[PDB]
């Protein structure tokens, strides 16, 4: 295994400064392996930032990013982290980071390992935590829910009783609010005999806000 | 940016290509180019590097090519599977990358499904808070185009309302969910709400009341 994610804050206001980390799994972060960064701006395609050569600590940057930003490697964690400075709406994105495969020439071009993505919110506006209810059926036949209102900034992330259950679960993407604030729903579908039998119940998390909390769907 | 047609199509079964044209300091003066594939909400996989090469276990269905200041990725055999967006990235002058702007292959021919509708009430957990609403949850549909209505005792609404952009599930179809926000006095209003959905000219139906 060679595995890397992201860390960092979901949200930043105008003119401060966005920072990141991926910690490296499973090679040493001196192994000389162009430690790259990505971002996504969401819907819109690919940007390439810049990377880090591991083994000379020496970095580079995008034409529009240099000049406004780092990239550098931390030896005593193992892992390494972007740093660009003041931020605007436009760099809210989600950002990757990613290793470019052993000794190619220009391998920040040819990625093999990838982390999960963070999405990083450039806002003047506040953090607010969601409002979280239940759904219980009669008034759809087999299906439970659950409910997570009007939260900033992305994202939620739900589970069932604890892990417990991951097939028949299905997380709806959020619709945003004229508000800016946004939501999204929960479902799991259930053996109908089950409702009462076992018991259901919903963890949620807005980290953003460090927002977690659980709730019975209690029939 | 590199240059890509923003969208593309192709039948099961078949072999299509997929083009990123630069410019001579970028694809034309540097053997390295590379491709990734990404579906939705997900990183992007490496498909080919240099202008030919494969990682291990990328399909043998994916090959590379460069002619000139453009190259171009081959896929055949076409699965569903293989719908995603296709990026390319090459090399580019003292010591940076380029990406191209994206395309989006659409794998034609798909067996269609219309919409498995869910509807919610409001909780009487929210209503306490005297505001109050429904949740109309859209699943599994192809191709993933829906009109959705809301209707107050057989009358339509158009007011209080959002809907989503649909999505698109592991399984290649679509999702997509509606919401209507409302005081609990409009709630409390009418003696039932519906959610109407209609996909390829069927429609589907959902109906809710007061306990």
């Amino acid at each position: 295994q060679v595995q890397l994610q992201e860390s960092g804050p979901g949200l930043v206001k105008p003119s401060e400064t966005l920072s990141l980390t991926c910690a490296v799994s499973g090679v040493s972060i001196n192994d000389g392996y162009d430690w790259t960064w990505i971002r996504q701006t969401p819907g819109k395609g690919l940007e390439w930032i810049g990377y880090v050569f591991g083994r000379s600590g020496n970095f580079n940057l995008n034409p529009s990013l240099r000049n406004r930003g780092i990239i550098s490697k931390d030896t005593c964690k193992n892992q390494f982290s972007l740093n660009l400075n003041s931020a605007t709406a436009a760099d809210t994105a989600v950002y990757f980071c990613a290793r470019g495969m052993e000794g190619l020439f220009a391998a920040y071009n040819s990625l093999d390992v990838w982390g999960r993505g963070l999405l990083v919110t450039v806002s003047s506006a506040s953090t607010k935590g969601p409002s979280v209810f239940p759904l219980a059926p009669s008034e759809s036949t087999a299906a439970l829910g659950c409910l997570v209102k009007d939260y900033f900034p992305e994202p939620v992330t739900v589970s069932w009783n604890s892990g417990s259950l991951t097939s028949g679960v299905h997380t709806f993407p959020a619709v945003l609010q004229s508000s800016g604030l946004y939501s999204l729903s929960s479902v799991v579908t259930v053996p109908s005999s089950s409702l009462g039998t076992q018991t259901y119940v919903c963890n949620v998390n807005h980290k953003p806000s460090n927002t977690k909390v659980d709730k019975r769907v209690e029939i | 940016a590199l240059t890509q047609p923003p969208s593309v199509s192709g039948s099961p079964g078949q072999s299509v290509i997929i083009s990123c044209t630069g410019t001579s300091s970028d694809i034309g003066q540097y053997n390295s180019v590379s491709w990734y594939q990404q579906h939705p909400d997900k990183a992007p996989k490496l498909v080919i590097y240099g202008v030919t090469s494969r990682p291990s276990g990328v399909s043998d269905r994916f090959s590379g090519s460069k002619y000139g200041d453009t190259a171009s990725l081959t896929i055949s055999g076409l699965q569903a599977e293989d719908e995603a967006d296709y990026y390319c990235s090459s090399h580019a002058d003292e010591n940076m990358a380029l990406f191209g702007g994206g395309t989006r292959l659409t794998v034609l021919g798909q067996p269609k499904a219309s919409p498995t509708v869910t509807l919610f009430p409001p909780s009487s957990e929210e209503l306490q808070a005297n505001k109050a609403t429904l949740v109309c949850l859209i699943s599994d549909f192809y191709p993933g185009v829906v009109k959705v209505a809301w209707k107050a005792d057989g009358s339509a609404v158009n007011a209080g309302v959002e809907t989503t952009t649909p999505s698109k599930q592991s399984n290649n179809k679509y999702a997509a969910s509606s919401y209507l926000s409302l005081t609990s006095d409009q709630w409390k209003s009418h003696k039932s709400y519906s959610c109407q959905v209609t996909h390829e000219g069927s429609t589907v139906e959902k109906t809710v009341a007061p306990a």
